């Protein structure tokens, strides 16, 4: 919906937050491939309790295994790390102090 | 027309590579 | 190089041949009026860039299938 | 005329070395395209791609560069 | 002095090197902190070798001189320039930086033209005295209708805080630092706004306090919270006082005697306690230490005690409550008292501390910055202290003057066109002044990727007919007015970017030859 | 000095190639101006010898040869005068020895 | 007026006096 130089952020935005779950699926000996493309074929259906189930191996339901994360968690998580690096662009340049 | 040419010769172009990849190897050493 | 920006200068040229047949579309320094490297007379040879595709794709596939490095440390 | 000592960029100078030998127009261009087939294939590198699947795909991927690029072409001399 | 050389260790050079490096190192500090000018201007990021590096993020440029540790002798001028104008006006050690340096870049073209460097210190105060004349019949002042005058300060702190850290945080930053001023009433000490900085949130989280903020919690069995109380605070000792006699000793000749004294020495601290509680009190301040025995006095009675706070904490908490220090306690009638309306412990970053909600005549202020890391809240810090510093400044001085490179071009038309009315040997130096007047609006322009070139000969052409209030517009990248964007500045900061850089300017360029002495333990 | 110049022009972001370019057209300008101010000779020469000795007055003003123009202009024009020809540069072989001053030498 | 002001801020006139003393020392050597 956006245009300009914006809209080739937000996709790198959002192309940085399937880290986690590729993260997720590569410690759990899963095909990291396969598991994240699964796992947006499933929140595109409808399904937002779907993610990485390590006890069946595969993409499932997150409420039936008692996977609770709180919001705060995430969110938190969210704002500082966007805040973080909205200055590490800002600040740079190296200065030696003798 | 090109309608301008801005000429940017300094120093931080290649620092800021600096800081992200020295970020990507603390989030690659815990991942 | 030409003092352009990469997005807003790749993006017009990659979406005109697409609206239309694929031309002779790329661009230059002092652009020369129009994008049609045909009319600017921008001529390279097949077999220049046949073998420039070729050559980096076998160096990128002896690069990446490596995964040890024996380097020794000090030279003596 | 670099005094490079790193086996992969060594690699680097010989590929600009064989782009001259054989055709001797491009040795500037095989080396920022070596570098960015390079560069792409490190974020899928970290999807968990194994190496050996990245080089089958660009085998794959350059064959129809190669086909698509005999479409357009004459001379008259 | 080279040619037969009667020094031990110590080099010199004259009119040779000693321009030569005066020159290099001058236009080097400027060029250091060229890219940190302007609202689009980056930061930098100063470490140490080691051994506590404690690096420390700051663009404002008096901070960034101050830690580097120039080598060079004419560099140290400017560090020293920038140093007091941050201990001035707080603002513009940037600005003050790169015009001083533009100065002496004009003077390095003026070394191939063989111009006198006593005429040049002669072409430039007759051209510093044609620029205070442009600030001065531009100043707007601002007396009655203050609904003016609050919309006039928060373009001075959005002027101020457009140039650091605090970016897009305007709707919220201006109004922390407009009513923190405003909070004051009276002098500005500059230490009644106290800033608390706590990690945790971003600086959309921070706030200003209505009330005070406070560590050292009350006691172990005293009340947490107490509605309507009266503030006593004191500078006293409580326990173990050993009052004012050096050489008295308790010489006895029994131990029996001793458990009497050592009684009759805790009935005269309770008699102190029972002093201070006659004024009817529920919340006690000390500055010094409370010990365990004044502790069970205070908790008995259900009366506070907050112990060592801090050495200025009990003149915040004075100014914020309306009492007095009041460190004897013989006379309730003459003794006045704070007033307050929740006590209550806030957490902020799991860190419990003490919130004076709803005090009486709150002349002090407290800031909690949160921010994502440290590095960010030591910026934030030093971006709020040179933006409070300005407003402490405006409502005692409220000339303003139009910034966004407006003042600049205002200055430098001053001084081209008494230029021309000059004979051609002070002329040339008359229009180096003018040229390094209009760098500090290229800086700016040229840091957000703008057409520089364009843009300055965009505004020379607009201020030499008419157009007194046309500035710098950074938001689009064009040329608009400064009274309908509302880019102000005040007249004694930027008043003191043009004095103290053509002062500084005029101590280097006079310069012909640098001795510098041998070196301790440097081998 | 065209690169003192290219040093001024760092702070005001001029791309290096608009540099390149826009000498490339000063230089072919500033070849029209040396060559519709050239002077030639052809025929009579007695002003042709004239112009010569102004080279020679000029190039030796600039060296040591100071206050000996009336003296090594004629030994450095008679010098290619003799020649007669092509400038080989090899037949005049100058022979140095020392005594005397720089007025004492000789053609 | 005074017609006119030539700065001279370079090198040589310190090594013209170089030249000067150096000369004097063997004049007075062979003395
Ligand atoms: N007039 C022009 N307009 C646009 N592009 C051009 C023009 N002239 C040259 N180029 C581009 O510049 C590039 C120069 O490549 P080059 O460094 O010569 O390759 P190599 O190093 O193999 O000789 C070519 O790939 C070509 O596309
Ligand atoms: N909104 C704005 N529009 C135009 N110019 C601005 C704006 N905000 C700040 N500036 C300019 O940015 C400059 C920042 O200077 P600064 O580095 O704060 O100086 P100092 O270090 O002395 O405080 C000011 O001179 C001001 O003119
Ligand atoms: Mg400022
Ligand atoms: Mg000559």
């Amino acid at each position: 919906t956006l245009s300009g130089m914006e809209s080739y952020c937000v996709r790198a935005f959002a192309d940085a937050m399937e880290v986690i779950p590729s993260t997720l699926a590569e410690n759990a000996g899963l095909n990291p491939i396969s598991t994240v493309t699964e796992l947006r074929n499933r929140h595109a259906q409808g399904e937002k309790t779907a993610g990485i189930n390590v006890r069946k191996g595969g993409i499932s339901n997150i409420l039936e295994e008692l996977v609770v994360q709180p919001l705060l968690v995430s969110v938190s998580a969210l704002t500082l790390a966007t805040e973080t690096v909205r200055s590490i662009l800002k600040i740079d340049d190296v200065v030696n102090t003798r | 027309r090109g309608k301008g040419a801005y000429q940017d010769r300094d120093k931080p172009a290649q620092i800021r590579f600096s800081n992200i990849s020295a970020a990507k190897a603390v989030a690659d050493a815990i991942r | 190089n030409s003092g352009m920006n990469p997005i807003q200068t790749m993006t017009e040229v990659r979406a005109r041949q697409v609206k239309e047949m694929n031309p002779a579309l790329g661009i230059d320094c002092l652009h020369k009026g129009t994008n049609d490297m045909k009319q600017q007379h921008v001529i390279e040879t097949l077999i220049g860039k046949k073998q420039q595709i070729s050559l980096a794709t076998q160096m990128v596939r002896m690069i990446l299938k490596i995964d040890d490095i024996r380097k020794p440390g000090e030279s003596e | 005329m670099m005094d490079v000592d790193h086996q992969i960029a060594k690699l680097m100078v010989e590929l600009s070395k064989s782009q001259d030998d054989e055709i001797g127009d491009g040795t500037t261009g095989v080396v920022v395209l070596a570098g960015a087939l390079l560069e792409e294939a490190e974020q899928l590198l970290d999807r968990g791609i194994h190496p050996i699947r990245i080089a089958d795909g660009y085998e794959q991927a350059a064959r129809v560069a190669i086909e698509h690029l005999d479409k357009i072409s004459d001379s008259v001399l | 002095a080279p040619v037969n050389i009667f020094k031990a260790g110590a080099d010199e050079e004259r009119a040779e090197t000693a321009r030569l490096t005066s020159f290099i190192g001058a236009i080097a500090i400027g060029d250091l902190v060229k890219s940190t000018l302007g609202p689009k201007g980056m930061d930098k990021i100063l470490l140490s070798s080691g051994r506590d590096a404690s690096l420390m993020v700051t663009n404002d440029g008096a901070t960034i001189l101050k830690n580097i540790g120039v080598d060079n002798p004419a560099a140290k001028v400017l560090v020293d320039m920038s140093r007091v104008q941050d201990d001035e006006v707080g603002d513009g050690t940037t600005s003050v930086t790169v015009l001083a340096a533009e100065l002496l870049r004009e003077a390095e073209s003026l070394i191939a033209k063989k111009i006198h460097p006593q005429t040049i210190i002669a072409g430039w105060r007759e051209a510093t005295k044609a620029a205070r004349e442009a600030l001065l019949s531009s100043a707007v002042d601002h007396g009655s209708d203050e609904v003016k005058f609050r919309q006039d300060l928060m373009n001075i702190a959005g002027t101020t805080l457009s140039s650091k850290l605090l970016t897009h945080h305007k709707d919220h930053f201006t109004k922390l630092a407009v009513e923190a001023v405003l909070r004051l009433k009276g002098s500005g000490n500059l230490e009644a706004i106290h800033i608390i900085k706590k990690l945790g949130g971003s600086l959309a989280d921070s706030y200003l306090d209505e009330g005070f903020l406070l560590d050292k919690k009350i006691g172990v069995n005293q009340p947490k919270r107490i509605e309507n109380a009266k503030i006593l605070i004191a500078n006293t000792g409580m326990d173990t006082d050993k009052i004012k006699i050096f050489g008295s000793r308790v010489r006895v000749d029994s131990t029996a005697k001793v458990a009497e004294i050592e009684h009759a020495e805790k009935e005269k601290m309770k008699e102190k306690v029972e002093r201070i509680l006659k004024h009817g009190i529920n919340c006690f301040i000390n500055r010094q230490l409370i010990y365990n025995y004044p502790e069970q006095l205070f908790g008995a009675a259900g009366v506070m005690a907050i112990e060592h706070a801090d050495f200025a904490g009990v003149e915040r908490l004075a100014l914020v409550t309306g009492g007095e220090i009041a460190s004897t306690f013989d006379h309730p009638e003459l003794v006045k008292l704070g007033s307050c309306k929740l006590i209550e412990e806030v957490m902020i970053g799991e860190d419990k501390l003490i919130h004076f909600s709803g005090v009486a005549l709150g002349e002090a202020c407290t800031i909690v910055l949160r921010g994502a890391t440290q590095q960010i809240l030591d910026e934030a810090e030093r971006s709020l202290h040179d933006a409070l510093c300005v407003l402490a400044q405006t409502v005692k001085d409220s000339r303003t003057v139009y910034g966004g490179g407006c003042s600049e071009m205002l200055m430098a038309h001053a001084v081209t066109q008494l230029a021309n009315r000059t004979p051609g040997k002070e002329a040339v130096a008359m229009e180096s002044y003018a040229k390094a007047l209009r760098m500090l609006p290229t800086i700016i322009a040229d840091n957000a990727g703008y057409d520089s070139a364009d843009l300055v000969a965009q505004l020379r052409a607009a201020h030499s007919e008419g157009n007194t209030t046309a500035g710098l517009d950074m938001r689009e990248g064009t040329i608009g007015d400064m009274a309908i964007l509302g880019i102000t500045e005040s007249f004694q900061v930027k008043r003191q970017v043009l004095l103290s850089a053509a002062e500084a300017a005029e101590v280097i360029l006079r310069v012909d030859n640098i001795i510098k002495a041998a070196p301790r333990k440097r081998v």
